[PDB]
C-alpha cells in the first residue's frame, strides 16, 4: 500500500520497507522557493537548507564508503552479531516497527557502522583490485 | 395654563426689585418655573429657574443678585433682585419649563445633556428703575369734532404703563389707544380714541377708565360734546 | 443685537441660527413680538407643540454638519417678529444666552392711506394754563411718515413731540404727534394745521379756536 | 513485559449471563488480537474466538457463534509503545457444560501466517454455573505435627471446609510468609462441597519468636477469616 | 475433537520423546499449520512451536517440530524433570481459529523417587463444638503418581465418609494429595485410634491418631 | 539463525530536534496591491493543495509548553517589529516642551497641547498644536508637559503605509524534517497523542497580539479545553480554548482627524488634529447572554481539575496597566480596555441584565513592545471614527496561592508574555527530523 509519506511508521518493518522511496525524496527538495526571500531573515532559511544538503551528502557518502550506492535496500557481507538485539527474523519484521527497532540499536550502531566500512569494503575493494589482474 | 405677573412698576436704585407670578390652570409643585426679562434695546435675557425640589439656579450675569422662591399655599411664584440699577428696567415674564434629555450615546458614559426650553409664558409686568417719583395722570376728555371721534387724553404721568378701558366690556371694536410719547419733561402722555356713530351721541354714556398702578389714580372721565 | 432679514410676502423664509453647534444639538425657536408673550415654535430641533402652524419647521439633528435653520413656508404679514434661536449642544455646557434676535420684515405688502385726526386743546386744559394739539395718524404702510405743523400758514418748528411709528392690531403703523402751546398762543393764531406726508401722500387737517 | 490480567471468578445461575473482563499492560493493545479459550471438564480445551482491538474484525467459533459476544475498549496511551486496554466477553444461556476456566490471550505477531495465535495467556477466570447458593467455609486450625525429629521441624496449617464456590485463597501473615507454604487441592464431596487444607513447615524453635496467622479469603462469598494456629504441639515425635 | 494425538507417551531422562498429531483430511497438515502448547493443568499454557517447526521466543532448541502429509510430530530432546505435563497441538490456518487436539500426557522416567511424607490431623475443638469430626491425611513429595489411601477405625476398614483427592503435581517436580474422613462425634468417641494408611508402590506409610490424645 | 546486516535508506524513523521553519504569505495578496505586510515581505507561496498524512498506529509525545515553534514565532515577531520600524520617520526632534491643556468641554480626558517645532527649514521655527491623549509626563508639578518617551529609550513613528492587519501565516517544515500534528480533539496539551498526522505547513495562523482575551483564534471543536503548564504551581499560565466564539465589537466614535506637520527636510509627522463632533472614549461591547453562558461553561469545565473546591474569579491584580488590560489593536489605534466587569459576576445582575455590556477603553499612541531592543513606536492617528469586530476564542488565566485549599480557588486574568498567545495555536504541532538510514538483520549476502 502507498498510504503516503511516513505512512508506515506504525506498520511492521517489512511493510515499511515497501515505501523506502516515498520517505527518501522528501529528504532533499521541498519545491524551489521561486525568487528567494532575501532581506534579513533569509540567511536563517539559507543556512537551514544548506545544512540539509550537507546531511544528505553525508548520508550518501556513508552509503558510498559501504557497498550500498544508488540503491535503497542493499545487502552486505557483515554477519549479524548476536549481541545486537538477539532476536530472530519475523520476530523482527513481523512484530516490530522501525522506531522500536532503532530504539534497540543506538547502543551498538556506531560499531556496526565501523564494521560495514573499515572491514567490509576496505577489504572487498582490495580483493577486487588484487583479483582483476591475473 | 395661565400666567399673570405683578410688580411695583417703579423701584429706586440701590434697592430690591420684587415681582410675583400668579399661575392658574394647574399645580405648582409638579413643574419648573423660570424668569425672563428684556431691557430696552436688549434681547430676552434669562434670569434663572426654580425646580420641583425647590432648588434654584441663576444666570451668572446677574452677579448673584437674583433669588427665586415658591409658594404652594397661594399658588404663586416669587422673584427678587437686589441692588437694582437703571439697566434693570425691564418687562419680566414668568414661564414654565419642560424636561428634555438629549442623549447621543451610552448613558453610562455621560454622553447626554439637558437643553432647557419653557412652553408656557406670561404677558409680563413692566418695571422701571429711576430716582424720580410717580405722578398721577391728568385725564382730559376730547369732545367730538364730522368724522365721529371720541377720545381721552392722558396728559402727564410716570411711569408706564397706564390701562385705558371704555365701559369695561361695552366698547372694544373702535377702541384705539395710541402709544405714549416721552416728553422732554420725563412725563408720558397717550390718547385713546373710539369711533362712535353720530346717532349714538346725546343718548349713550361713554366714560374712559384710567388705571395707573404705580400711583393709584383710578379715574373715570365721562366725555360729552 | 438684532439681525435684520427682509423676506418677500408669500415665498419661504429660512432663518439660520447665529451660533453653529459643536456637536449633537438640541435647538429651540422662540417667536417674540413687541409687547407680546414669546411663543415656542419648535423645540427638540423639529418637535412642534400643539397650536403652532405647520408652516414652521426646524431641521432635525442627523449625522453632523447640518445648520439649525427655521423654515417658514408662505410668510404672512402676521409673521414679522423677533426670532430667537436657543442653541444647546454637547460641547458648550449650559447656554444661558438666547442668542441674538432675527427681526423678520415681510415686504411686498399693499400700502395704506394714512388716516389723520386732529384734536384741539380741551377746556379743562385751557383752564389749566396748558394747551396740546393731538395729531393721531393711523392705518398706513410703510412706516415712513413726516409730520409737520403750520400756524396760519407758517411752519411751527419748536414744541413738537412725535412718536416713532409702530403697527398695532391691523399690522398697519400708527403714530402720534403733540404740539405743546400756551393758552395765549392757542388763541393767537387762527388756524393750526397738522400736515402729514406718507409715501408722498400729503394730507393736512386744520383746527381753529371756537 | 506484556502482563495481562483477567476478571475475577464468579458463580452464575443457569439461564443468565456473565461478562468476563481482560485488562492488559506492557504493550500496544491495538497491535495484537485478543483470543478467548475455555477449558471445561467435559470436552477439554476449546477455542472460543478472537477479536482485533484495532479494526474490530472478529472470528467466533461456530459453537459459540450464538451465545457469545466479544467487545473491546479503546486503548489508553501510556507511552509510545505501551498502553492499557480491555477486552470483554459476554456469554448468555449458561448451562452445566460451560462451567470451567476461561482464558484471554494475546496474539503472536502483527503480520504473517499465524498472527492471531494465542501467545501470552492470562491468569484465568473460574466460572461456575449452578443453582446452589454461595456457602462460606468454616476455617479450622490444625495442631502442629512433627516432620523431622533430629532436625526439629513442626508442620502446622489451616483447614478450609464446606464451601460451594470453587476459588478460595490462603495467605500467611498477610503475605509476609511464603517459605514452606503448601496448599493442597480441594475435594468433591457427595454433597457438592469443596474443602482443602494448607500447611506450612516451620522450625520447632520458632514458637515464641514468630506469630503464624492464616488468612483465608473467599471472594464469591466476600468473606475473610484470620485464624491463629496454636503453637501447642500434640505429636509425640515433636515434644522431645 | 477429530485431531487425535497420542494417549500417553513415556520417556527417559536425558533422551528424547516424540508426540504425534494427526486427523482427518479436513483438519490436518499439508495445507494447515500445526502448533504445540505445553499445558500444565490449572495453570496458563506456553507456546513452544508454531508454524510446524518454528519455536517461540525464549524456547530452548531442544524442542523441535515436523509435519508430514498425514501427521505432525513434536520432538522433545534432552528430557527434563519439568517436562512431565500435558501437551496439546493445534491445527489452524491464517484467518481461522485454533483447533485443539485430544491431549498427550508425557511421563519422564529415570528420576530419583521420593519418599511420601504423610501427616494426619484430627479435628480441633472448634469443630467438636460443631458436632462434626474430620480427619485430614495430607500426602506430599512423592514421585510416582499412584497412591491408595485406606482409613481404619480401630483396625477396621471404613467405607463411608472417605473422600480422597486426585494427585496434583507439586511445584518441585513432585506430587501431593489429601484424604478427608468424615466422622460423627458418636463414632469419634466410640473408638480408640484411627489410622490413615497410604500404600505406596514400594512402601506403605501409616499414621495413627487417638481421640483420647 | 545465520543472518547478515542490511542497509535500508529511507525508513520511517524520526528524532526530536530543533530547526528554523519557513513561512507562507498565502496567495501573496495580489488584490491588496500593497507590499507593506510583515509576512508578505519574505515568505514562499501558499501551495494551494496541502498534504496531510495520517500515521496509523503512531502515538507520539507532545509538550506545548516546551515547543520550539512557539519560541521561533515569538523571536520572529520581535525581530520583525524592529525591521518594520527602521526606515520610518523618527520623532526625536518632537521631544520639546509642550504647553498642553485639558479638552474643551466648556462647562473623558484628552490633552490639547502646543509646542515649538522646527519648520521646513532649521533656521526658522514655528509653533504647532495637537491632541496627545493622556500619555504625557508632568515634567515639574495650562501646565508644562513633556512627551512620555523622552525619559527612556527613543521614539520612531510607524510608517503610515504599513497596516497592522494580521495576515494568515503558517510555518512550513524544511527538507529532512516534518511537522507531527495531534488530531485528538480534547487533548491535554502534554502527553501521548493517540493518533498523529504529518504535514509540511501548519494551518493559517493570524499573529494577533493581545492580552487576557484571545482574538481570531482557533475554536476547539468539542467543548472547551483548559490547558495547564502545572496545575499545582500557581505561577503558571492557564490557556482556555472556547467552544463557541464570543462576539466583541469595539469602537472609537469620536470623529477625529490627522494633521501632517512638517518637521525637517522631507519627513512629516502625523498627529491627532482637533476633534470635530461629539467626544466620547473608546468602548467594547460583548453580548451579556453569550458571555454568561461562556463563563458558566468554563466554570463547569474548571470543576474537573478540582473536585470539592468551589471556583471564583476576580478582575486583574492592578498596578501596571499593560498587564491588567485587554490590550489589542483596532485599525491602528491601540485600545487598552478595562475587564473588571467581565470577571465581577455572580454578584452581577444590575438593571435586569446589561443587555450589551459596555467596557470602557482608553487609547495610547506610544508603546514599548516587550522592550524589543528598546525603542518605541508612535501609532499614527486614523482620520474619522473606528470600528472593529472580533471573536474571543481563548482566555489566559492564573491561579492565586496561599492557604486556599480550605474553601475556594481564584482565577484572575493575566498575560504579559506573548509566547502563550502563540502556544494557543502551536500546541498541536511539533517539528521532528527524519533519520532515514537504518540497518537490520536480513537473510541475504553479497558475492
Ligand atoms: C454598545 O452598547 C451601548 C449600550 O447598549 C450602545 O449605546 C447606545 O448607542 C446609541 C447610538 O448612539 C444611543 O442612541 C442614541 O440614542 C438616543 C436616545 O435613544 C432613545 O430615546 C428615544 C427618545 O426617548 C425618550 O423621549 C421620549 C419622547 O420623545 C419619551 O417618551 C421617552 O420616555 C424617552 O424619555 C427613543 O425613541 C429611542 O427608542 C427607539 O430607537 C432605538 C434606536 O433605533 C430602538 O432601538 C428602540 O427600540 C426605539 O425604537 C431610544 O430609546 C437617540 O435619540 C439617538 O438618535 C440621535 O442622535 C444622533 C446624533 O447623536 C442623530 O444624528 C440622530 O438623527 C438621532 O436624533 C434624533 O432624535 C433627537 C431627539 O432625541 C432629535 O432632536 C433629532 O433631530 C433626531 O430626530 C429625528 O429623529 C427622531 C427619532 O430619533 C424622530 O422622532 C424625529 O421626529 C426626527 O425625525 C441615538 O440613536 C444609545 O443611547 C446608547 N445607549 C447607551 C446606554 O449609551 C452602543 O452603541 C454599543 N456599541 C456598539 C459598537 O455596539
Ligand atoms: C496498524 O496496526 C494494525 C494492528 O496491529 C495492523 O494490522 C495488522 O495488519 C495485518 C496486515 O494488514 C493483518 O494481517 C493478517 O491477518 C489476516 C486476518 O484476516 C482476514 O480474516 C479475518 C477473519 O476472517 C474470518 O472471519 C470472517 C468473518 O469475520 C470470515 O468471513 C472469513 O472467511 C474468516 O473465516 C474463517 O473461519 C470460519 C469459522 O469461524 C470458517 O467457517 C471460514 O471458512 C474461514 O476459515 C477477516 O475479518 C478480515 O477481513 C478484513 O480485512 C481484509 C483485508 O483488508 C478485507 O478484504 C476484508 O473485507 C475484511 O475487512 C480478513 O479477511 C490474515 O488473513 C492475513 O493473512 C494473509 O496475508 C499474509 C501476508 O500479509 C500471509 O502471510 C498469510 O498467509 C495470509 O495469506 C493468504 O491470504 C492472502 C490475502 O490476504 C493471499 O494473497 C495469500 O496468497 C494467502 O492465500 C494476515 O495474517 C493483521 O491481522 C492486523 N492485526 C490486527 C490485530 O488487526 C496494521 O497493518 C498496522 N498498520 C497500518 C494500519 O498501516
Ligand atoms: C457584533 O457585530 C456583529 C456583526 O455586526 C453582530 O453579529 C450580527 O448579530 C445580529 C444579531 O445578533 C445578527 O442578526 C440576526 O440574524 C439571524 C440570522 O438571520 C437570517 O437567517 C435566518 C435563518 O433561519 C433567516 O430565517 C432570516 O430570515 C435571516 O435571513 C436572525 O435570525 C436574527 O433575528 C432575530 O431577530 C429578528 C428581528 O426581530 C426576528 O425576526 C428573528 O426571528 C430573530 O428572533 C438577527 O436578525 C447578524 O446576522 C450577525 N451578523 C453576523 C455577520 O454574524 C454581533 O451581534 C455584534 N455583537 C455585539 C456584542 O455587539
Ligand atoms: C515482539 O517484540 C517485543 C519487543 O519489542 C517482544 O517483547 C519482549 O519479550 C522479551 C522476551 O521474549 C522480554 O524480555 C524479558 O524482559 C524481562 C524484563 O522484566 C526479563 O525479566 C526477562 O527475563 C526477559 O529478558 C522483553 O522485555 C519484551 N519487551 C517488550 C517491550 O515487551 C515480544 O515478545 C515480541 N513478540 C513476539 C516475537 O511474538
Ligand atoms: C522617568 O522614569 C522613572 C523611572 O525610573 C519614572 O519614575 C517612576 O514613575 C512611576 C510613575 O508614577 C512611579 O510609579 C508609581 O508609584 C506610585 C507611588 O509612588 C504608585 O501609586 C503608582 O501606581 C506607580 O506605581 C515610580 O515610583 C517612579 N520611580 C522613581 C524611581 O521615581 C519617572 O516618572 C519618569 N519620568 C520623569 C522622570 O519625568
Ligand atoms: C484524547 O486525549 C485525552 C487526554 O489527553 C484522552 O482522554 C482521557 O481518556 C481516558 C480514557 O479514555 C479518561 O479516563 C477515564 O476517566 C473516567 C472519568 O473519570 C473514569 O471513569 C475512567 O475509569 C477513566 O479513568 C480520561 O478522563 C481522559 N482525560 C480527561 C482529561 O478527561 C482521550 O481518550 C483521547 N481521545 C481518544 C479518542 O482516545
Ligand atoms: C460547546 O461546548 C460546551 C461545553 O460545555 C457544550 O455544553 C454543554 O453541551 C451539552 C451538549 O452536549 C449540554 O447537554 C445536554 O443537556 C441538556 C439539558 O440542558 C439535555 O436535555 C441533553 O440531553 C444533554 O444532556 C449541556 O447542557 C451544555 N452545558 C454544560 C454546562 O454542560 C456546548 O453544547 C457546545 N456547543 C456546541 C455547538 O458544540
Ligand atoms: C494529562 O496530564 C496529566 C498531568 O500531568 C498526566 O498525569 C500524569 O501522567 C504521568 C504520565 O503517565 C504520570 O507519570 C503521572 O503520575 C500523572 N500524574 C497525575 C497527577 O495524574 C496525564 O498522564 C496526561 N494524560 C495524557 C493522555 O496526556
Ligand atoms: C484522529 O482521529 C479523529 C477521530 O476519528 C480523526 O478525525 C476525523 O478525520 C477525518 C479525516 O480527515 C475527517 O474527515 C473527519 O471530519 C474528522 N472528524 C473529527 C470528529 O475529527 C482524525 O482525522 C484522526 N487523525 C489521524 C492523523 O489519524
Ligand atoms: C485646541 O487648542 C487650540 C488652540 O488653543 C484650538 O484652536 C483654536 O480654535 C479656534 C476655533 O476653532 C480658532 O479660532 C483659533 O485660531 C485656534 N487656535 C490656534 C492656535 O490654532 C483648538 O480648537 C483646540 N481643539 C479643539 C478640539 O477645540
Ligand atoms: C559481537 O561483538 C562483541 C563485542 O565486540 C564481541 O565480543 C563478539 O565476539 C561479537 N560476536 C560475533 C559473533 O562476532
Ligand atoms: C515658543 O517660542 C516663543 C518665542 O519665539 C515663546 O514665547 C514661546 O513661549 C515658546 N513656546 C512655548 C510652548 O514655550
Ligand atoms: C510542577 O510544580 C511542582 C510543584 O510546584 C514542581 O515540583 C514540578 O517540578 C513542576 N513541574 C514542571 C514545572 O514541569
Ligand atoms: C462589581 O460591580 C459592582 C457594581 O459596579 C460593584 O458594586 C462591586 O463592588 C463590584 N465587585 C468587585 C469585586 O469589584
Amino acid at each position: 500500500v502507498f498510504l503516503g509519506f511516513l505512512g508506515a511508521a506504525g506498520s511492521t518493518m517489512g511493510a515499511a520497507s515497501m515505501t523506502l522511496t516515498v520517505q527518501a525524496r522528501q529528504l532533499l527538495s521541498g519545491n524551489f522557493d521561486i525568487p528567494g526571500p532575501k532581506t534579513v531573515w533569509g540567511i536563517k532559511q539559507l543556512q537551514t537548507r544548506v545544512l540539509a544538503i550537507e546531511r544528505y551528502l553525508k548520508d550518501q557518502q556513508l552509503l558510498g564508503i559501504w557497498g550500498c550506492s544508488g540503491k535503497l535496500i542493499c545487502c552486505t557481507a557483515v554477519p549479524w552479531n548476536a549481541s545486537w538485539s538477539n532476536k530472530s527474523y519475523e520476530e523482527i519484521w513481523g512484530n516490530m516497527t522501525w522506531m522500536q527497532w532503532d530504539r534497540e540499536i543506538n547502543n551498538y550502531t556506531n560499531t556496526i557502522y565501523s564494521l560495514l566500512e573499515e572491514s567490509q569494503n576496505q577489504q572487498e575493494k582490495n580483493e577486487k583490485d588484487l583479483l582483476a589482474l591475473d | 395654563v395661565q400666567l399673570q405677573e405683578s410688580g411695583p412698576g417703579l423701584v429706586r436704585p440701590s434697592e430690591t426689585l420684587s415681582v410675583t407670578c400668579i399661575v392658574s390652570g394647574g399645580s405648582i409643585s409638579n413643574y419648573y418655573w423660570t424668569w425672563i426679562r428684556q431691557s430696552p434695546g436688549k434681547g430676552l435675557e434669562w434670569i434663572g429657574y426654580i425646580s420641583d425640589r425647590e432648588t434654584t439656579t441663576y444666570n451668572p450675569s446677574l452677579n448673584s443678585r437674583a433669588v427665586i422662591s415658591r409658594d404652594t399655599s397661594k399658588n404663586q411664584l416669587s422673584l427678587q433682585l437686589r441692588s437694582v440699577t437703571t439697566a434693570d428696567t425691564a418687562i419680566y415674564f414668568c414661564a414654565t419649563a419642560r424636561r428634555g434629555q438629549r442623549i447621543y450615546g451610552v448613558v453610562s458614559f455621560g454622553e447626554f445633556f439637558y437643553y432647557y426650553y419653557m412652553d408656557v409664558w406670561g404677558k409680563g409686568t413692566a418695571v422701571t428703575v429711576s430716582s424720580a417719583s410717580t405722578k398721577g395722570p391728568s385725564v382730559f376728555p376730547l369732545a367730538p369734532s364730522g368724522t365721529a371721534a371720541l377720545g381721552c387724553l392722558v396728559k402727564d404721568y410716570f411711569p408706564e404703563p397706564v390701562t385705558v378701558s371704555w365701559n369695561s366690556g361695552a366698547l372694544t371694536s373702535g377702541v384705539h389707544t395710541f402709544p405714549a410719547v416721552l416728553q422732554s419733561s420725563g412725563l408720558y402722555s397717550l390718547s385713546s380714541v373710539v369711533t362712535v356713530p353720530s346717532s349714538s351721541l346725546g343718548t349713550q354714556t361713554y366714560i374712559c377708565n384710567v388705571n395707573h398702578k404705580p400711583s393709584n389714580t383710578k379715574v373715570d372721565k365721562k366725555v360729552e360734546p | 443685537y438684532v439681525s435684520p432679514l427682509s423676506v418677500a410676502l408669500g415665498e419661504t423664509a429660512r432663518i439660520s441660527c447665529g451660533r453653529q453647534a459643536l456637536g449633537s444639538r438640541a435647538v429651540q425657536w422662540y417667536q417674540h413680538k413687541p409687547g407680546q408673550a414669546p411663543i415656542l415654535l419648535i423645540y427638540n430641533n423639529q418637535d412642534r407643540p400643539s397650536g403652532i402652524p405647520e408652516r414652521f419647521s426646524g431641521t432635525p439633528d442627523i449625522n453632523f454638519g447640518t445648520t439649525a435653520t427655521l423654515t417658514i413656508s408662505g410668510v404672512e404679514v402676521g409673521d414679522e417678529a423677533d426670532y430667537y434661536c436657543h442653541m444647546w449642544d454637547s460641547r458648550s455646557g449650559f447656554s444661558w444666552s438666547f442668542g441674538g434676535a432675527t427681526r423678520l420684515t415681510v415686504l411686498s405688502q399693499p400700502k395704506a392711506a394714512p388716516s389723520v385726526t386732529l384734536f384741539p386743546p380741551s377746556s379743562e386744559e385751557l383752564q389749566a394754563n396748558k394747551a396740546t394739539l393731538v395729531c393721531l395718524i393711523s392705518d398706513f404702510y410703510p412706516g415712513a411718515v413726516t409730520v409737520a405743523w403750520k400756524a396760519d400758514s407758517s411752519p411751527v418748528k419748536a414744541g413738537v413731540e412725535t412718536t416713532t411709528p409702530s403697527k398695532q392690531s391691523n399690522n398697519k403703523y400708527a403714530a402720534s404727534s403733540y404740539l405743546s402751546l400756551t393758552p395765549e398762543q392757542w388763541k393767537s393764531h387762527k388756524s393750526y394745521s397738522c400736515q402729514v406726508t406718507h409715501e408722498g401722500s400729503t394730507v393736512e387737517k386744520t383746527v381753529a379756536p371756537t | 513485559e506484556g502482563q495481562l490480567v483477567q476478571s475475577g471468578a464468579e458463580l452464575k445461575k443457569p439461564g443468565a449471563s456473565v461478562k468476563i473482563s481482560c485488562k492488559t499492560s506492557g504493550y500496544r493493545f491495538n497491535f495484537y488480537h485478543i483470543n478467548w479459550i475455555r477449558q471445561t471438564a467435559g470436552r477439554g480445551p476449546e477455542w472460543m474466538g478472537w477479536i482485533s482491538p484495532y479494526s474490530g474484525d472478529k472470528n467466533l467459533a461456530p459453537a459459540f457463534q450464538d451465545r457469545v459476544i466479544m467487545t473491546t475498549d479503546t486503548e489508553v496511551p501510556v507511552t509510545s509503545f505501551t498502553s492499557t486496554g480491555a477486552a470483554y466477553m459476554e456469554i448468555r444461556n449458561l448451562k452445566f457444560d460451560d462451567t470451567g476456566t476461561y482464558f484471554c490471550a494475546k496474539g503472536l505477531l502483527r503480520d504473517g501466517s499465524s498472527t492471531w495465535l494465542p501467545y501470552l495467556w492470562g491468569q484465568g477466570t473460574l466460572l461456575t454455573v449452578s443453582s446452589a447458593s454461595t456457602k462460606g467455609p468454616s476455617v479450622f486450625p490444625l495442631a502442629p505435627s512433627s516432620k523431622s525429629t533430629s532436625g526439629g521441624t513442626a508442620a502446622l496449617g489451616c483447614l478450609v471446609k464446606d464451601y460451594f464456590p470453587e476459588p478460595v485463597t490462603v495467605s500467611w501473615n498477610s503475605g509476609a510468609l511464603t517459605s514452606g507454604v503448601h496448599t493442597f487441592p480441594a475435594v468433591l464431596q457427595s454433597s457438592g462441597l469443596y474443602s482443602l487444607s494448607s500447611v506450612v513447615t516451620v522450625p520447632s524453635s520458632s514458637l515464641g519468636t514468630q506469630t503464624y496467622i492464616c488468612n483465608v479469603n473467599h471472594k464469591p462469598s466476600n468473606t475473610k477469616v484470620d485464624k491463629r494456629v496454636e503453637p501447642k504441639s500434640c505429636d509425640k515425635g515433636l515434644e522431645v | 475433537s477429530v485431531l487425535t494425538q497420542s494417549a500417553s507417551v513415556s520417556g527417559s531422562l536425558g533422551q528424547s520423546v516424540t508426540i504425534s498429531c494427526t486427523g482427518p483430511n479436513s483438519v490436518c497438515c499439508s495445507h494447515k499449520s500445526i502448533s504445540w502448547y505445553q499445558w500444565p493443568p490449572g495453570r496458563a499454557p506456553t507456546l513452544i512451536i508454531y508454524e510446524d517447526n518454528e519455536r517461540a521466543p525464549g524456547i530452548s532448541p531442544r524442542f523441535s517440530g515436523y509435519k508430514s502429509y498425514w501427521s505432525a510430530y513434536l520432538t522433545i530432546s534432552d528430557l527434563r524433570p519439568e517436562d512431565e505435563t500435558t501437551y496439546y497441538c493445534c491445527s489452524y490456518t491464517h484467518n481461522s481459529g485454533c483447533v485443539f487436539g485430544t491431549g498427550t500426557k508425557v511421563s519422564v522416567l529415570g528420576q530419583s523417587k521420593a519418599n511420601p511424607s504423610v501427616t494426619l490431623f484430627p479435628p480441633s475443638s472448634e469443630e467438636l463444638q460443631a458436632n462434626k469430626a474430620t480427619l485430614v491425611c495430607l500426602i506430599s513429595d512423592f514421585y510416582p503418581g499412584a497412591v491408595t489411601v485406606a482409613w481404619k477405625a480401630d483396625s477396621s476398614p471404613v467405607k463411608a465418609g472417605v473422600e480422597t483427592t486426585t494427585p496434583s503435581k507439586q511445584s518441585n517436580n513432585k506430587y501431593a494429595a489429601s484424604s478427608y474422613l468424615s466422622l460423627t462425634p458418636e463414632q469419634w468417641k466410640s473408638h480408640r485410634s484411627y489410622s490413615c494408611q497410604v500404600t505406596h508402590e514400594g512402601s506403605t506409610v501409616e499414621k495413627t491418631v487417638a481421640p483420647t490424645e | 539463525g545465520n543472518l547478515w546486516v542490511t542497509v535500508y535508506y529511507g525508513v520511517p524513523v524520526w528524532k526530536e530536534a530543533k530547526t528554523t521553519l519557513f513561512c507562507a504569505s498565502d496567495a501573496k495578496a495580489h488584490k491588496e496591491e500593497v507590499h507593506n505586510i510583515w509576512a508578505t515581505h519574505a515568505c514562499v507561496p501558499t501551495d494551494p493543495n496541502p498534504q496531510e498524512i495520517v500515521l496509523k498506529n503512531v502515538t507520539e509525545n507532545f509538550n506545548m509548553w516546551k515547543n520550539d515553534m512557539v519560541d521561533q514565532m515569538h523571536e520572529d515577531i520581535i525581530s520583525l517589529w524592529d525591521q518594520s520600524l527602521k526606515p520610518c520617520v523618527k520623532l526625536t526632534p518632537l521631544c520639546v516642551t509642550l504647553n498642553c491643556s485639558d479638552v474643551k468641554i466648556k462647562g473623558s480626558d484628552m490633552k490639547n497641547c502646543s509646542f515649538n517645532t522646527t519648520t521646513e527649514i532649521t533656521d526658522k521655527k514655528k509653533k504647532e498644536y495637537a491632541l496627545f491623549y493622556k500619555l504625557d509626563v508632568v515634567a515639574l508639578d495650562s501646565s508644562e508637559y513633556r512627551l512620555i518617551n523622552c525619559n527612556t529609550s527613543a521614539v520612531t513613528q510607524a510608517c503610515p503605509k504599513v497596516s497592522f492587519d494580521p495576515i494568515p501565516i503558517h510555518y512550513c517544515a524544511p527538507a529532512g524534517y516534518a511537522i507531527l500534528k495531534c488530531n485528538n480533539k480534547t487533548f491535554n496539551g502534554t502527553g501521548p497523542c493517540n493518533n498523529v498526522s504529518t504535514v509540511q505547513c501548519t494551518h493559517g495562523i493570524k499573529p494577533v497580539v493581545s492580552t487576557q482575551l484571545l482574538l481570531n483564534g482557533s475554536l476547539a471543536e468539542e467543548e472547551v479545553v483548559i490547558r495547564f503548564e502545572n496545575l499545582t504551581n500557581n505561577a503558571k499560565i492557564i490557556i482556555v480554548h472556547l467552544n463557541e466564539s464570543v462576539e466583541i465589537n469595539c469602537t472609537r466614535p469620536s470623529n477625529n482627524t490627522r494633521k501632517s506637520v512638517r518637521i525637517g527636510p522631507g519627513q512629516t509627522f502625523f498627529a491627532t488634529g482637533d476633534i470635530i463632533g461629539d467626544i466620547r472614549q473608546a468602548h467594547c461591547n460583548i453580548s451579556r447572554k453569550k458571555w454568561n453562558t461562556t463563563l458558566q461553561r468554563v466554570k463547569e469545565k474548571l470543576k474537573e481539575k478540582f473536585p470539592n473546591k468551589t471556583i471564583q474569579f476576580a478582575p486583574s491584580s492592578g498596578g501596571d496597566l499593560e498587564i491588567t488590560t485587554h490590550s489589542f489593536n483596532c485599525r491602528g489605534e491601540f485600545f487598552y480596555c478595562y475587564t473588571s466587569d467581565l470577571f465581577n459576576s455572580t454578584y452581577m445582575s444590575n438593571n435586569t441584565g446589561g443587555a450589551n455590556i459596555t467596557l470602557q477603553c482608553r487609547i495610547k499612541q506610544i508603546i514599548r513592545m516587550w522592550q524589543g531592543v528598546g525603542q518605541a513606536m508612535y501609532a499614527p492617528p486614523i482620520a474619522g471614527n473606528i470600528t472593529c469586530k472580533s471573536n474571543i476564542t481563548g482566555l489566559l488565566l492564573t491561579r492565586d496561592g496561599g492557604k486556599e485549599k480550605n474553601d475556594t480557588e481564584t482565577f484572575r486574568p493575566g498575560g504579559g508574555d506573548m509566547r502563550d498567545n502563540w502556544r494557543s495555536e502551536l500546541y498541536k504541532y511539533k517539528v521532528v527530523e527524519i533519520k532515514p538510514l537504518g540497518i537490520a538483520p536480513d537473510k541475504c549476502k553479497r558475492r
